[PDB]
């Protein structure tokens, strides 16, 4: 006789990974966001299945339909502000863990990290995506201006942009393939979920210290369970609040009004959680260099298991490193906050010096305060 | 003199409150795992120990008492010659494979 | 049938912030009558002058309907 | 938006009745509420006689 | 720009909810104000019926108006006495209709009008209250009506509501003031219809989150007793 | 104690524990409803479509 | 890295692997040509100009 | 990587209790409130500064923006 719970080949697996799996006993909240992030998945996904129960991807009824959802539909009002707000919750904790990941040298399981670059960036695609589907004024007008951005690429560009809008614009085509992959995309994130839980497991997670917990495990079902239960638990707490009391706070009120393809919006702006890379976009003068550094903005994550030089894998023990981590964090809220404002004196030169100061502290005060850091402890 | 800023950034790191020498803090790379191996029993067993001590405090949030502090002076680099002699005989292999 | 609105505006036109911005008002209503053809339009100190007396009167004016 | 009628608006081109924004004649602004110029598009003059817009 | 001020509206409380009278007055200055130039398609008379009229003030209120459906045997368009199905009547057939009759501005459809503006009903009354008379320096196309909060400066929409400008079915008076913060209440309930329910979703879930909060919390610092009062001891030969 | 009796007679079978908890459950999605609701109506009367009704 | 490829059996291994890899790049070429049917290449071709 | 192989460990003796013997909030405030002083003045040096800056720069933007939209006496 055999435990079904470790020879049964599903619960074998389901064991294996977060049953029975050690775990580091000083795994602080900032790794509970992980399982948030799978949570927020699930709780977006159940809820798009309804959205998708009530919506006609069409530019004659695309907003009449979202609006038939938060009026007429039983509970519709709840899911729909339900999904828009998971939405921005789900990208407030990929941020959190992408900062975890800075932080205490996550970054050195390299295969786990680029598996999570993957992720992030088909998570910005489906959500840019996605704020397409309600078809208002500032959904319109901001996909043009975001998949025109594409026309500045040599050559094919041009030809891309008409690939991409389905035609000479953006119109009915573009809101229907933009339905359809919004609808299939979020199922690879689950699979590359999978697949980055699976190369993590391999090697196990790692504490706040850096030092290697193997000696100090604990099993991850009695414990790890209950904590990532308070911290959903917390997590809806703050997301219900978003939804029961400022349904439409982050998103900007000019969607709630039917794409007029003849009249630009006073201020074409993305969501709080693309304004950042959207201002480094602006800061760049150049059109080409202005999308490359729009990509490398995100890309260079991958680079960060390469830049890091310090003995010490985490940041516990290296309060100069600790510093400039916050400074950069304080450069991405003010790329944020750039973005939010228009292109105009001073928001102009604030952006351009933020931006430059981003990748500054990312490829040479990290670099060159890790040397000073290890010459500064006799190694 | 720089021992002054060196004695300050002891202070400042953290892993003296948690009773953790210099090298139990290291990240473990190939040559570190391969080193930490080549310890000797008695070395092992109390960098072991002084290990799970630190995390079952950063556990807690619990910082180690005032007093028993690993002192500048009473830190001992301990790994630092089998991590050299393990960097040297891989840079030896390099410069033969090359 | 006089209204609230009225005469809480009114009231609230004889607060500090009013009276520098009416006086401002004034001053630019004699610059640009007084100038044939200047770009220079009173509508800014205008605005300041509202946004002292809206803000005044969203204070008080609810509780009189 | 709007349409701007034509054979108005001061400078003589076009008038915007919507919020009075007139619009110079060539198909630029002179001046109004208007932020910037009127948008020209990729036409082409092939042919004269029959003029293709693209 | 000149922005709105942040009036104290009834329901602006975090578990506030809007005066259902002054939505059905707002009602009524919609119908007998405005409903001749803007459009509240995207409701109908059934969101009406138990938050502001009774089934059989809603069909009389239906039955008042007659609109233009479905075609006969012959198939010409006839016109019936409208009902509870209906949405709100349209008061121009189409949009380049509305545009050549006023002055080639099209009123905005007033269901999101309130949701859609930076500043809520703050806005919206803060324009209605604003019709002011042009500065000095500032000329004024024939046709045309300032209001600072308008941008632009330059509103294509005259005066709208005054003094005695309706007869409100209760008897308040049809001050202008009045008419402005009773339609503007109105609007906010039309835009987000919900609002009511949705105060009452949220003083629940506050206070069951005042229940599962220190709860689970405990149990799990429970499940943790184990741990944080560990105890070790380094015994070495 | 309290408490000991009621752990010895429905707490220590997990059976009746889940008893204890479905059947509860009605009770307290009741009080609790009602409690809320009564608090709702208290902040916001008068302005509802439930206290005015009589007058149309 | 950089150091520990800068060695004389590293470039011996890359003078022996520079035909394989530089033709394999002209396969990769030659594929992309024929994938996107690159008129600015297939034009000069002869036989398959036709096709245009 | 599973329980039963993880790494070696010797002359190590640890203690713990079970949870229905010992209170699971053993002086949450006594020593709950001066550890969140402690860590708080540990990490409030190197936090806050780069806060602190991101408010003036974002306080000076605005007041400056707001003083470019004012005219310029002319
Ligand atoms: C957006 C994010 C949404 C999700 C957020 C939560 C995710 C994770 C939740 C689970 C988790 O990490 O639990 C452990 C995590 C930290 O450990 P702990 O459960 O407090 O256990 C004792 C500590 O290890 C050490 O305790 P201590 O020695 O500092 O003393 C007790 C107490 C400080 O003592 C007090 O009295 C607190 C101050 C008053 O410490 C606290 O951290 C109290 C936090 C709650 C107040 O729990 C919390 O932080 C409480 C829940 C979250 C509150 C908000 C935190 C910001
Ligand atoms: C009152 C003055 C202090 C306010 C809090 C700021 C502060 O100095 O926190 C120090 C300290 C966090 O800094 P630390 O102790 O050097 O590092 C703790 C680790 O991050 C590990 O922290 P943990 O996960 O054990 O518990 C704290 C953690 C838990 O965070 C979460 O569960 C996620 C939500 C926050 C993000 O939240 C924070 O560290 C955020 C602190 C600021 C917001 C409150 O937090 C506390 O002492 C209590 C936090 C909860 C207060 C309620
Ligand atoms: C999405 C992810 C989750 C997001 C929300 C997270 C927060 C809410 C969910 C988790 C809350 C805490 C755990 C709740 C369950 C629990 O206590 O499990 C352990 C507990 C066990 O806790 P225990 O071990 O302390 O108590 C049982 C042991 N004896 C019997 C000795 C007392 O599980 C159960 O009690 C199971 C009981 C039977 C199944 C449920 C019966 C009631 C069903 C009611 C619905 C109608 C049918
Ligand atoms: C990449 C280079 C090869 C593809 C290319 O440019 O044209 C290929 C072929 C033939 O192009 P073509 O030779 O007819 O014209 C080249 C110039 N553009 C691309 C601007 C029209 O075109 C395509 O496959 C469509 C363009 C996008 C390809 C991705
Ligand atoms: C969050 C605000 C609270 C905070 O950061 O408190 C400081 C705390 C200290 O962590 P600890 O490792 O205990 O520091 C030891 C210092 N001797 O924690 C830290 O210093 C680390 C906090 C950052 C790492 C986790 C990520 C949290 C989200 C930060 C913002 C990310 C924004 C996007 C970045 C890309
Ligand atoms: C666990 C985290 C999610 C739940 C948080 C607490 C929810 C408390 C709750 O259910 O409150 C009741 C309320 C619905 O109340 P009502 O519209 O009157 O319907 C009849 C209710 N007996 O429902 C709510 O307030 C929230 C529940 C509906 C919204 C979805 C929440 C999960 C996502
Ligand atoms: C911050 C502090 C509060 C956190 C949330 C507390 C929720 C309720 C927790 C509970 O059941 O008891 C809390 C407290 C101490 O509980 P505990 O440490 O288990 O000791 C029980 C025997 N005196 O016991 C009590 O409050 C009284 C229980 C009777
Ligand atoms: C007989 C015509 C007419 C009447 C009566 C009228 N409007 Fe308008 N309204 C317009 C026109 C035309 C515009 C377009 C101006 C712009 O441009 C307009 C614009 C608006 C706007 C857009 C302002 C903005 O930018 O957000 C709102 C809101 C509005 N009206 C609400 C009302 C309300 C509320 C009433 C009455 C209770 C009302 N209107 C009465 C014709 C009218
Ligand atoms: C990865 C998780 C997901 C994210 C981040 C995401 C993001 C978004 C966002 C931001 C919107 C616009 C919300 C708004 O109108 O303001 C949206 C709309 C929508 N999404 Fe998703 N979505 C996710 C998963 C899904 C899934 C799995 C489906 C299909 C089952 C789906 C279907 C829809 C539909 C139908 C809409 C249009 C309705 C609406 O806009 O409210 N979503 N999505
Ligand atoms: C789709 C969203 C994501 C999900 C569902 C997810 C899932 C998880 C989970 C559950 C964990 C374990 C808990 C934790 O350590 O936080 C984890 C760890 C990790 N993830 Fe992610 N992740 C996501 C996105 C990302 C991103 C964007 C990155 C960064 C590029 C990333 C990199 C990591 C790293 C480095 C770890 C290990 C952290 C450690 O061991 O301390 N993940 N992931």
């Amino acid at each position: 006789m055999t435990n079904i719970r470790k020879s049964h080949p599903l619960m074998k697996i389901i064991n294996n990974a977060f049953i029975d799996l050690p775990a580091p006993s000083n795994i602080s909240s900032w790794w509970n966001f992980g399982s948030l992030l799978g949570i927020c998945l699930i709780l977006q996904i159940l809820t798009g299945l309804f959205l998708a129960m009530h919506y006609t991807s069409d530019t004659t009824t695309a907003f009449s339909s979202v609006t038939h959802i938060c009026r007429d539909v039983n509970y519709g009002w709840v899911i729909r502000y339900l999904h828009a707000n998971g939405a921005s919750m789900f990208f407030i904790c990929l941020f959190i863990h992408v900062g975890r990941g800075l932080y205490y040298g996550s970054y050195m399981f390299l295969e786990t990290w680029n598996i999570g670059v993957v992720l992030l960036f088909t998570v910005m695609a489906t959500a840019f995506m996605g704020y397409v589907l309600p078809w208002g004024q500032m959904s319109f007008w901001g996909a043009t201006v975001i998949t025109n951005l594409l026309s500045a690429i040599p050559y094919i560009g041009t030809d891309l942009v008409e690939w991409i809008w389905g035609g000479f614009s953006v119109d009915k085509a573009t809101l229907t393939r933009f339905f359809a992959f919004h609808f299939i995309l979020p199922f690879i994130i689950t699979a590359l979920a999978a697949v980055h839980l699976l190369f993590l497991h391999e090697t196990g997670s790692n504490n706040p210290t850096g030092i290697s917990s193997d000696m100090d495990k604990i099993p991850f079902h009695p414990y790890y369970t209950i904590k990532d239960i308070l911290g959903a638990l917390f997590m809806m707490l703050i997301l219900l609040i978003l939804v029961l009391f400022s349904p439409d706070l982050l998103g900007d009120p000019d969607n709630y009004t039917p794409a007029n393809p003849l009249n630009t919006p006073p201020h074409i702006k993305p969501e709080w959680y693309f304004l950042f890379a959207y201002a480094i976009l602006r800061s760049i003068p150049n059109k080409l260099g202005g999308v490359l550094a729009l990509v490398a903005s995100i890309l260079i994550l991958i680079l960060m298991p390469m830049l890091h030089t310090s003995k010490q894998r985490s940041m516990m023990f290296r309060p100069l490193s600790q510093c400039l981590f916050w400074m950069l964090v304080a450069d991405l809220i003010t790329l944020t906050w750039i973005g939010g404002q228009p292109v105009e004196h001073p928001f102009i030169i604030i952006g351009q010096l933020a931006s430059i100061l981003y990748f500054l502290i990312i490829l040479v005060l990290m670099p060159i305060t890790s040397i000073i850091e290890n010459n500064l402890l006799k190694w | 003199w720089l021992e002054g800023i060196r004695k300050w950034y002891y202070n400042a790191a953290g892993f003296n409150k948690l009773g953790l020498m210099r090298d139990d803090t290291i990240y473990e790379d190939d040559d570190v795992k391969e080193a930490i191996r080549r310890l000797p029993e008695n070395l092992y067993n109390d960098r072991v120990f002084r290990i799970k001590r630190a995390l079952d405090l950063t556990m807690r949030q619990q910082i180690l008492p005032k007093e028993q502090w690993t002192k500048y002076e009473e830190d001992k680099f301990y790994l630092e010659p089998y991590l050299k002699e393990v960097i040297r005989e891989r840079k030896e292999r390099e410069e033969w494979a090359k | 049938l006089v209204d609230p609105l009225t005469t809480v505006r009114e009231q609230c036109e004889q607060i500090e912030k009013c009276i520098k911005a009416r006086e401002r008002l004034e001053l630019c209503d004699q610059r640009v009558s007084s100038r044939s053809q200047t770009e220079e339009d009173c509508t800014e100190e205008l605005f300041d002058f509202l946004h002292a007396r809206d803000h005044c009167v969203a204070h008080k004016l609810f509780n009189s309907l | 938006g709007c349409v701007p009628i034509a054979n108005a608006g001061d400078f003589g081109g076009y008038y915007c009745p919507c919020h009075g924004s007139h619009y110079d004649a060539s198909g630029r602004i002179r001046k109004g509420p208007a932020p910037l110029n009127l948008e020209v598009p990729t036409y082409e003059f092939t042919s004269d006689d029959l003029v293709i817009v693209g | 720009e000149l922005h709105a001020p942040s009036y104290p509206w009834s329901h602006r409380g975090l578990l506030s909810s809007l005066d259902h009278t002054s939505i059905r007055r707002g009602f009524q200055v919609y119908k007998q104000v405005c409903s001749s130039c803007h459009s509240m398609d995207y409701v109908a008379y059934r969101h009406l019926v138990g938050v502001c009229y009774t089934e059989e003030e809603a069909k009389a209120l239906a039955e008042e108006v007659e609109v233009q459906d479905g075609p006969n045997e012959d198939g010409e368009m006839f016109m019936r006495p409208g009902k509870l199905s209906d949405y709100f009547p349209k008061p121009y057939p189409n949009p380049e209709a509305a545009r050549a009759a006023n002055n080639g501005a099209l009123p905005p459809d007033l269901s999101y009008i309130v949701r859609a503006r930076h500043g809520g009903e703050d806005y919206v009354f803060s324009l209605l209250t604003g019709y002011c008379e042009p500065p000095t320096g500032v000329s004024l196309r024939e046709g045309l009506y300032f209001n600072p909060y308008f941008p632009g400066q330059a509103i294509a929409m005259a005066p709208p509501i005054y003094n005695e400008v309706l007869e409100f079915d209760d008897g308040t008076p049809a001050t202008m003031s009045q008419v402005a913060k009773d339609v503007c209440t109105f609007l906010r309930w039309a835009s987000e219809p919900e609002h009511d329910h949705r105060k009452r979703m949220g003083l629940k879930m506050l206070m069951m989150m005042g229940l599962l909060l220190p709860l689970v919390y405990a149990m799990k610092r429970h499940k943790w007793s184990v741990l944080k009062s560990r105890k070790l001891a380094y015994r070495p030969p | 104690t309290l408490t000991a009796r009621l752990y010895s007679l429905l707490f220590r079978r997990t059976s009746t524990f889940a008893l204890t908890i479905a059947v509860g459950a009605l009770f307290f999605e009741r009080a609790f409803d009602q409690g809320a609701d009564a608090i709702y109506e208290h902040i916001n009367q008068g302005k509802l479509w439930k206290h005015i009704k009589h007058k149309y | 890295m950089l150091s520990r490829f800068l060695g004389p059996r590293y470039r011996e291994l890359a003078r022996n692997w520079i035909p394989t890899a530089s033709m394999w790049g002209a396969v990769g070429a030659v594929g992309l040509v024929w994938a996107t049917d690159w008129r600015l290449i297939l034009d000069w071709v002869p036989y398959i100009n036709g096709k245009f | 990587r599973e329980f039963g192989h993880l790494t070696r460990m010797r002359h190590v003796i640890t203690y713990s209790l079970s949870p229905f013997e010992q209170r699971a909030f053993p002086h949450y405030f006594t020593k709950g409130i001066p550890n969140v002083l402690r860590r708080t003045r540990a990490c409030i040096l190197r936090v806050a500064p780069p806060f602190v800056v991101f408010y003036l720069v974002y306080t000076w933007g605005t007041q400056e923006f707001e003083k470019s939209k004012r005219k310029n006496p002319a």
